[PDB]
């Protein structure tokens, strides 16, 4: 129903 | 090419270790607190003016925080009169403020920017006129203290 | 504004938010062999070009 | 013509090896003998080199301690420290 992101280091 | 961007007081704006001294029987006393290097911040207002900008010790000397009056062409910033403190009920007074491009050396060698203002405090029951005068944060821990 | 996170400086960020470039000489990425790159913290601006 | 070519160096780290212990304690008077020490640079000996940073006044019973530094040609830092305690008698 939708997909995720993932989000980055920093 | 992109123009960033700004606001409207960005050139005087920004992260500093300043240190305090005070000016005692006409003589300046360097740092008489034993304060060592401290942070403090200056920032645009919500109103983004070019007209007045904040100043906050960051509560790392008086705990203090005002809007002082801003002259960006000149790069300088200074009260009239005594000023409500927003930090904790209090009043200050910024004289002979400014801000100088470059002017500064860090303690890694690299220029930056000296600021440097004149304050008192209206609960200073010493009636004492204080000097700080820093340099912009680089960011470089060893530039840090 | 170089390598770095919250501002300050890092040698291995994946992004550029660090101090502005002082032409300084500083170390990047990781050590090898007890070894480690030191560059000029100077932009590029073709690097990906 | 490419413009960006990497410009680094590989500066090599020193490692720098204390030599005999952490803590030594001396009677007053009894003078201050240097265990000595080692440090590398890239498989070079530049143990020549380590300056020590304090002094142990052998007369004033106290804690005396003593910093061991050694740089690489980059200027890059390693360094221990030994502390020494002169008991009276």
């Amino acid at each position: 129903g939708g997909g995720g992101g993932g989000g980055g280091g920093g | 090419d992109t123009e960033p961007g700004g606001t409207a007081v960005e050139k005087m704006a920004g992260d500093w270790w300043v240190t305090v001294n005070a000016f005692i029987d006409g003589k300046e006393v360097e740092d008489p607190f034993g304060a060592g290097h401290l942070q403090m911040s200056t920032y645009n207002t919500a109103s983004n003016s070019e007209t007045e900008m904040w100043l906050d010790d960051l509560g790392n000397f008086w705990e203090y925080k005002l809007k002082v009056n801003v002259n960006y062409a000149a790069r300088t910033f200074s009260t009239t009169g005594f000023v409500d403190n927003v930090t904790y009920e209090s009043k200050v007074k910024i004289t002979d403020g400014k801000v100088l491009e470059k002017a500064a050396t860090t303690p890694s060698g690299m220029p930056a920017d000296s600021i440097v203002y004149m304050v008192q405090f209206d609960d200073d029951e010493d009636g004492l006129t204080y000097k700080v005068s820093g340099f912009r944060r680089t960011g470089f821990p060893a530039d840090d203290f | 504004f170089g390598m770095g996170w919250n501002g300050n400086h890092t040698e291995l960020e994946n992004g550029s938010w660090g101090p502005r470039f002082d032409g300084s000489m500083q170390l990047w990425g990781n050590v090898y062999n007890n070894s480690q790159k030191l560059k000029p913290y100077v932009a590029m601006p073709d690097n990906i070009k | 013509d490419k413009s960006t070519d990497d410009t680094s160096k590989v500066t090599y780290f020193v490692t720098l090896e204390r030599e005999g212990d952490e803590k030594i304690v001396l009677e007053k008077g009894q003078p201050f003998v240097e265990p000595g020490y080692y440090a590398e640079m890239n498989g070079e000996d530049i143990t020549e080199s380590v300056q020590i940073k304090g002094s142990v006044d052998v007369n004033t019973p106290g804690i005396y301690n003593l910093v061991y530094a050694a740089y690489n040609e980059d200027g890059f830092a390693k360094t221990f420290t030994r502390t020494v305690y002169v008991a009276d008698n």
